[PDB]
């Protein structure tokens, strides 16, 4: 009962997933083979979610992996539990989208759609009742951004009454990997705008920040990305996977956190972060676990929260806590922080309390904010294109597919609207 | 011969059950395999030879909180006819609840209901465990609410409700959910008891010595309190309080059914060998304003009546001394149009004490359930945290989506300020 | 069926008390558990079957000094509800302990007193021990003797105060605290008793024989002397002194009400075989210039009244001699209009005495609380060491700070200065 199959897209969403589902697996004891050895019993109430049991106890991971190129996927399957997945699943093309937006969605990703489409459907019947879909992908690029947002929209079709989730990476203003962000990002967040329910928006450059100073690591790659990233995923949906004394679902943050229709987009945040010699000293409780969630230096989206005010405020905690020391805790933030929450809507807090902790850790904290700081992150992206725009240039790539100059202004003026209602009530 | 159905909405129904239930096997001397090694003809109904069953229907949207007690101790105690579940929640919503996913469920229980219902010959009346804030505890109550009158009406009933907080409050939603659920409350249910998780937590840290309690310390506290209720049609004190009857004192008008209850003493382990627990002393507990279970103020209220119900070692020759010394204290006061305003209950029965349990085990206890003008205040405040959120239709697309018109809102908010009036016409 | 009310205030209250509980306990048979393996009903209520608790309250805004209670031998004794406790503390200051801090604790422990004072039925009268010089024992004192009033007024109430003395003092800005905190004395408190450390330190060298005395041995004396004032009450002597009666004696006009005490006899254990205890000696003990609890001058004064209290084999029959001796001998004189003005009291049970104590295991002992002009002479110092410390402003800054106005200053001098006339007058 209650299962959410899992669509993956792009040279970081799929990396992302890889890692994502590996970290899920352990959670529950799956082995590369897909045969259970775990222990506690509690792990096998609720497996069906994120796995269904096929013959001879070895359970297969309910995910679509996509791309346009066969790349990405040759080091997916020689990885750990690389093993577990289906072979009929995976899709993936032959020619590849260039980091171009245009050439992703209607051109090259569309010839590819149509597999997925098909796809969907079995995995959708599979399960008894479907709750909601999970995204994972980039808005930076064309292959990740151009096919999955194509996608996103036609599943509010077949699907109109289920709840949408995407987990996005936004580009940054100092580590600029490619050199047209601002018009792939313009475009693609046109269309997120009207068919998503929630989305996370990360921002790599903060999480350079915190693995250098928290975590205090000499040498970070990607894969620490990757596994910080995951670790938010496996928290939003804990209380589905596992019993606990208030469980709070995904319909139910939706509801709490998403005041108005058009402003839904979050900013995602992880505690506690501990290096090799602040294992040892830091007092884990949690009052301590409370504090450094709120740190503006602690949030995933590279910005300034204390510039403007939080609409609404979510938190999800695992393991076993006392309630009182809980729940005290946030109100205590909230007076202290009276000119850093909307006043006109008076007791912003949500909190939930899973009974099942990650292994290793005894405590950990989701923190899942909605925020005017957002319009920071986007002023900059507009700012962005309106420098490129203005020229004319690196337009002959996108004019080549079948897009007026006027297309371009169209999403931009939605942006342009959207950025505005953060500001309405700020 | 005497009956009762239980009835339990939503998660916090459910996890307050529970307790109760255990509490309940612990005093009639059951283990939970529902064999005993009379007074429990009540609660527990005997099939065939030694298996006791409860009355109870056990109602969520979800599984995992009724999945919790079919694989737990008490697995043996139920069996899944009792037990319904679900599949997609209310996800802490009222219109999901009432109108969209509550068609289905409610009539596969009304039957159940019925079943359970006719099998017993001496209909007492029903209680409801819910709450306000909740999801489930909203849309379905009131929808089960509006259902039970057209099969009954005149059988008494019965609910206790977690009203939500103004300071110490786990959703953000929760002014919408409370404003519309207390239409059908007044119109329905004939007296509904209400508590506050923000009361009991301050109550549980300064008395009890415990900094660290959970939600099943509540559980336990709630459950002493239902059983104060209760005491007195399963023990056969020299004096006795039906459900009726309570009804009949405590609750004066058609419009104010809204009494709030107390209990004391709570003391720890510890704590017990020291204080030497008198009648006046729990008498003056229940009046005082650190022990009440709802976050209130006494000082500014006044008692129209209550009730007090004593279950152990008492007697009425200084219970008498006790009540007069009340009324001649002007601290506490009521209102000119009731000279005489106590309902007093006794039982020879000492409350029962749970295994690993934070309360001490006691000789005396009380609960007083009081009808005031205390409780009239607290809803505006609630009133004004509602409006601003409306203000700016904050949170309201949701709940049109699922098939609320905007004229309810607007039903539900103005009754409210009616009924705020009433209390302040009744008090002058 | 009688009872009293003690109540401790500040470290030196504290410190005090424990001594006297202990006392306490010996008299009556009681080890530290509070089962005894009647006379003791007064200060000890027996809880349930076998567990007797103190009446008294613990006031003090550091934790240290009341925690040395909760670890030691006596932790069965109390319980948490008993001993209050702060945290940020008086800091050696009136204004800190009255007007900032004070607030918030004095409000706990009404209601704890009112628990307690209820709780018994014959309310003789309040005791409250603390320290003029000290902060806590001086500005929650006042406070808390203010609210007094209010709730009982006519009810009696006394108070065991450790004066400053001139020479040897542990603090600077004592002269300061004096002279606020008998601002409220004068007004609410009935009949305050003084004792002085130098003048205790000299008795414990001379008599006693112990060259190295800490706060322990004088804790131990004032014991004995505390007992002696309530010894009438727990047991039936032939002539009975209750606290009232000695009020009515004692104390002539509303202005004057500090008399001071003295003890004998006080001597080591090898001395006690020696020395041949008569009752003449004893009673000369008392009005000896040695042997006085306040730094005075007995020849420079004159007794107005004075109250005996006997303890021990004692019978009116050379009693009366030895009181028709004093009266004979001119070195002690009277004013002249008073004629008669001795109170004496008579009781069977012989003084206890600790376990490892000082003072020697003796048949008789006798206690004279007396009121005279010798202790009018003792604040004219105080008056103007007090005067010195203000003339410069010196310290005064701090006391602004905590909210203290200029003109308080004032008007505690000004009154004290009036106040040292009174006596002259009434001795003319
Ligand atoms: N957290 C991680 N972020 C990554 C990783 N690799 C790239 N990135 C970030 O994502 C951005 C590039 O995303 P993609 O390579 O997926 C662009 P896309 O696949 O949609 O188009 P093509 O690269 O043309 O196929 C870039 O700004 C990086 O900062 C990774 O392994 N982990
Ligand atoms: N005293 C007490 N209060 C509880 C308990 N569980 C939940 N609550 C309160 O009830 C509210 C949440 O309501 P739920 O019962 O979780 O909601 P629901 O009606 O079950 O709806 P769903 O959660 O969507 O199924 C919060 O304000 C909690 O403070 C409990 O065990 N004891
Ligand atoms: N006889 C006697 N005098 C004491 C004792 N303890 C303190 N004093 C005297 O009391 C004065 C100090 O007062 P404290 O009681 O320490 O002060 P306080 O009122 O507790 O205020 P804080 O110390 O700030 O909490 C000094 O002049 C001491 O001589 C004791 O055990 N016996
Ligand atoms: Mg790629
Ligand atoms: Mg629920
Ligand atoms: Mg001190």
């Amino acid at each position: 009962m209650r299962e959410i199959v899992h669509i993956q897209a792009g040279q970081c969403g799929n990396q992302i997933g890889a890692k994502f589902w590996e970290v899920i697996s352990d959670e529950h004891g799956i082995d590369p083979t897909g045969t259970y050895h775990g222990d506690s019993d509690l792990q096998l109430d609720r497996i069906s979610v994120y796995y269904n049991e096929a013959t001879g106890g070895k359970y297969v991971p309910r995910a679509i992996l996509v791309d346009l190129e066969p790349g990405t996927m040759d080091s997916v399957r020689s990885g750990p539990f690389g093993q577990i997945f289906r072979p009929d699943n995976f899709v993936f093309g032959q020619s590849g989208a260039g980091n171009n937006w245009a050439k992703g969605h209607y051109t090259e990703g569309a010839e590819l759609v149509d597999s997925v489409l098909d796809v969907v459907r079995k995995e959708a019947e599979s399960c008894d009742c479907l709750q909601g879909f999970q995204l994972t992908h980039s808005l930076g690029g064309g292959t990740g951004s151009g096919m999955g947002t194509l996608l996103i929209s036609k599943i509010r079709e077949e699907y109109p009454d289920r709840i949408m989730n995407t987990f996005s990476v936004v580009p940054s203003p100092k580590v600029s990997d490619t050199v047209v962000e601002p018009y792939n990002a313009t475009l693609s967040v046109h269309q997120l705008v009207e068919n998503t329910d929630e989305t996370y928006c990360i921002d790599n450059e903060a999480l350079y920040d915190i693995c250098f100073r928290t975590l205090k690591l000499t040498t970070p790659t990607y894969g620490d990305l990757n596994h910080l990233v995951s670790a938010t995923m496996s928290g939003v949906t804990t209380c589905l996977r596992f019993p606990g004394q208030l469980n709070a679902d995904l319909r139910k943050l939706a509801v709490n956190m998403v005041p108005f229709p058009r402003l839904h987009f979050f900013m995602p945040g992880f505690a506690p972060l501990t290096s090799r010699g602040s294992q040892q000293y830091r007092a884990l409780t949690v009052p301590e676990l409370t504090q450094q969630v709120f740190d503006a230096k602690n949030m995933m989206a590279a910005c300034d929260p204390r510039h403007g005010r939080y609409l609404t405020v979510a938190a999800v905690f695992r393991g076993r806590m006392s309630m009182k020391e809980v729940d005290e805790q946030m109100l205590n933030v909230q007076n202290k922080n009276s000119s850093y929450f909307v006043e006109w809507i008076p007791n912003n807090v949500k909190t939930a309390v899973c009974d099942i902790p990650p292994r290793g850790l005894k405590m950990a904290v989701t923190f899942i904010g909605n925020s005017t700081a957002i319009q920071e992150l986007f002023k900059r992206i507009s700012e962005q294109f309106t420098a490129m725009f203005r020229r004319k240039a690196f337009l002959h790539w996108y004019t080549g597919e079948g897009m007026d100059e006027m297309e371009f202004t169209e999403a931009e003026s939605n942006m342009n609207d959207l950025v505005s209602e953060y500001q309405q009530y700020q | 011969m005497r009956e009762c159905i239980s009835i339990h909405v939503g998660q916090a129904g459910v996890q307050i059950g529970n307790a109760c239930w255990e509490l309940y096997c612990l005093e009639h001397g059951i283990q939970p395999d529902g064999q005993m090694p009379d007074s429990f003809n009540t609660f527990f109904s005997e099939t065939g030879a030694g298996k006791h069953v409860p009355r109870a229907v056990f109602v969520d949207l979800e599984p995992t909180v009724i999945d919790e007690v079919r694989t737990g101790t008490y697995r043996q105690l139920f069996h899944p006819e009792q037990l319904i579940t679900g599949k997609e929640d209310a996800a802490n919503n009222y219109a999901r609840g009432h109108y969209t996913i509550g068609k289905e469920i409610i009539d596969l229980v009304l039957d159940r209901i019925r079943k359970l219902a006719d099998q017993c010959t001496g209909l007492q009346g029903f209680l409801v465990f819910h709450s306000f804030g909740g999801g489930t505890g909203s849309g379905f109550t009131s929808l089960l609410m509006e259902r039970l009158s057209v099969d009954y009406g005149k059988k008494s009933k019965l609910e206790f409700s977690i009203y939500p907080a103004p300071q110490v409050s786990t959703a953000v939603v929760e002014p919408y959910n409370s404003i519309l659920t207390t239409h059908t409350t007044l119109e329905h249910s004939d007296c509904a008891f209400m508590v506050d998780n923000e009361a009991i937590y301050d109550i549980c840290r300064r008395n009890l010595d415990i900094e660290r309690p959970t939600y099943t310390n509540l559980n336990r506290l709630i459950s002493q309190i239902v059983s104060s209720i209760t005491a007195s049609l399963r023990f056969d004190g020299a004096l006795n309080v039906d459900l009726t009857e309570f009804q009949t004192n405590l609750v004066p008008y058609p419009r104010i059914h809204f009494p709030l209850a107390t209990y004391a003493p709570v003391i720890s382990a510890e704590k017990a060998y020291h204080e030497q627990l008198s009648v006046a002393e729990i008498t003056n507990a229940c009046f005082e304003p650190a022990n009440q279970m709802v976050k209130c103020d006494p000082r500014h209220g006044k008692y129209m009546a209550c009730c007090l119900l004593y279950r152990g070692d008492v007697v009425p020759k200084d219970v008498n001394a006790a009540i007069a010394t009340i009324k001649t204290k002007r601290s506490i006061q009521f209102v000119d149009w009731c000279p005489t305003g106590f309902k007093v209950g006794i039982n020879y029965q000492p409350p029962t004490v749970v295994p690993g349990g934070d309360l001490a085990k006691v000789q005396r206890a009380v609960c007083m359930l009081s009808n005031t003008t205390a409780i009239a205040e607290a809803w505006a405040r609630l009133d004004h945290k509602f409006d601003l959120m409306y203000a700016k239709r904050a949170f309201v697309h949701w709940y049109v989506g699922e098939g609320m018109e905007e004229g309810e809102f607007s039903e539900a908010r103005e009754d409210m300020a009616a009924l705020e009036k009433d209390y302040e016409e009744v008090g002058v």
